[PDB]
């Protein structure tokens, strides 16, 4: 749980929604990525859900925006 | 089916070198990643090395590393493992394994039979063979052979040119402080056959090239 | 590194039965444990992986469970080709590491040894060493104790005790002890003799000879 909420940070930040969203969705980029940071694989899969909720955190925040953004420019047309 | 066949193994000594292949056949190679796992005379298993599919990473116990180098040749369909420096505690039975596909390290879908590595500073020696004499004291009595102070494994030990199976009993080697294996082969027959019938012990040593034959008969 | 405890060592059983042999984990691997069996002339071979899925072709008689740190092989309804060698294996990190094993062995009644003993050769005695050679046959099971004496006198870390594996047909075993002296150390004495113990045994038995008789 530790190096799990220490990662949420690292890509909260440094780490785009864009670039989040191609490494979540590809298994091929996902595999180089834990590999990479030589991770146990209970700890890439701990890591890939709490991911999970964060680009979906993120994916709702766009969503909101592009809902938000209509409903702006309806009462305008009122 | 998928088969993995290893060679390169043998005799080596101390500080030594030794170059381990491993030929794959009946799958693809180049798509996976493989392993080098061990088992020592204590028959315990013990992973040494693995390498990915492309060689991107290489992984090394401690025992081994700085002294082992694993490289792969997906074109040849080979595995290889380079041992340097060798120890007497790296005297093993040497296996390739795949590894299964799901992660980067996983559990090991198939073996190859092994190849066998024996480090020691003694020098290749044929048996001594002597015989285990029957007892002067209508039952079964028991008889065999002592076959003594040879390197390195295996001998084979048959009866009257294996004309006796039956009972026989061709015990695991002993490693001696010496350096040197010694093992006994001994075999129940009927008391009444005794002083009737011969019995000889029919001794093979594959690494000297030596072929002994002794006849067991009461002192 | 992730150590794994394996247990139990030995296992005794009949066909048709169940039996159970369990692994735990220094630490939590999620469910990447892996099952393997070794047979004498085979290759080794995966059972179950990631804890609890049979590899392609595996019995079902074969089950994998686990809880925590912990998990366990069961196999149902045990077929002959079913005693063998067993030894689990965590996946989920480099470097792999494994059980010390479990040995699956047939389960039959007590037998007790038939006891031999062997005087060295005259060939080896001229050779400057003497080799004496105790005999335990056909036993069940491979708990025993071999004691060799020479004029009354325990003889200590002169000796090397080898068993072979369960016999195929009646399932015991057989055992050899060595005892290594000089041919000086040989001809001080005359009573050499080796005292078995044994479950099939009431009292130790002890086969012995005279040298030069």
């Amino acid at each position: 749980s530790i190096f799990i909420e220490d990662a949420i940070k690292y890509f909260k930040e440094k780490v785009s929604t864009q670039n989040l969203l191609l490494l979540l969705t590809d298994n091929e980029a996902w595999n180089g990525f834990v590999a990479a940071a030589e991770l146990p694989r209970n700890e890439a899969d701990e890591l890939r859900k709490a991911l999970d909720n964060l680009a979906r955190q993120m994916i709702m925040k766009d969503k909101n925006w592009h809902d938000k953004g209509q409903q702006y420019r309806n009462w305008f047309l009122k | 089916e998928v088969m993995l066949v290893e060679s390169g193994g043998g005799l080596v000594r101390p500080g030594g070198s030794l170059k381990l292949s491993c030929t794959a056949s009946g799958f693809t190679f180049s798509r996976c990643a493989m392993s080098w796992v061990r088992q020592t005379p204590e028959k315990r298993l013990e992973w040494v090395s693995a390498i990915s599919r492309d060689s991107t990473y290489t992984y090394y116990s401690d025992s081994v590393k700085g002294r082992f180098t694993v490289s792969r040749d997906n074109a040849k369909n080979t595995l290889y493992l380079q041992m340097s420096s060798l120890r007497s505690e790296d005297t093993a039975m040497y296996y390739c394994a795949r590894q299964i596909d799901d992660y980067y390290v996983d559990a090991l879908d198939y073996w190859g039979q092994g190849t066998s590595v024996t480090v020691s500073s003694a020098s290749t020696k044929g048996p001594s063979v002597f015989p285990l004499a029957p007892s002067s004291k209508g039952g079964t009595a028991a008889l065999g052979c002592l076959v003594k102070d040879y390197f390195p494994e295996p001998v084979t030990v048959s009866w009257n040119s294996g004309a006796l199976t039956s009972g026989v009993h061709t015990f695991p080697a002993v490693l001696q402080s010496s350096g040197l294996y010694s093992l006994s082969s001994v075999v129940t027959v009927p008391s009444s056959s005794l002083g009737t019938q011969t019995y000889i012990c029919n001794v093979n040593h594959k690494p000297s090239n030596t072929k002994v034959d002794k006849k067991v008969e009461p002192k | 590194d992730v150590q794994i405890t394996q247990s139990p060592s030995y296992l005794a059983a009949s066909p048709g039965e169940t039996i159970t042999i369990n692994c735990r984990a220094s630490k939590i691997i999620s469910k990447y444990l892996a099952w393997y069996q070794e047979k004498p002339g085979k290759t080794i071979k995966l059972l179950i992986y990631s804890g609890f899925t049979l590899q392609s072709g595996i019995p079902s008689r074969f089950s994998g469970s686990g809880s925590g740190t912990d998990f366990t092989l069961t196999i149902s309804s045990l077929e002959p080709e079913d005693f063998a060698m067993y030894y689990c294996q965590q996946h989920n990190e480099y470097p792999l590491t494994f059980g010390a094993g479990t040995k699956l062995e047939i389960k039959r009644t007590v037998a007790a040894p038939s006891v031999f003993i062997f005087p060295p050769s005259d060939e080896q005695l001229k050779s400057g060493t003497a080799s004496v050679v105790c005999l335990l046959n056909n036993f069940y099971p491979r708990e025993a104790k071999v004691q060799w004496k020479v004029d009354n006198a325990l003889q200590s870390g002169n000796s090397q005790e080898s068993v072979t594996e369960q016999d195929s047909k009646d399932s015991t075993y057989s055992l050899s002890s060595t005892l290594t002296l000089s041919k000086a150390d040989y001809e001080k004495h005359k009573v050499y003799a080796c005292e078995v113990t044994h479950q099939g045994l009431s009292s130790p038995v002890t086969k012995s000879f005279n040298r030069g008789e």
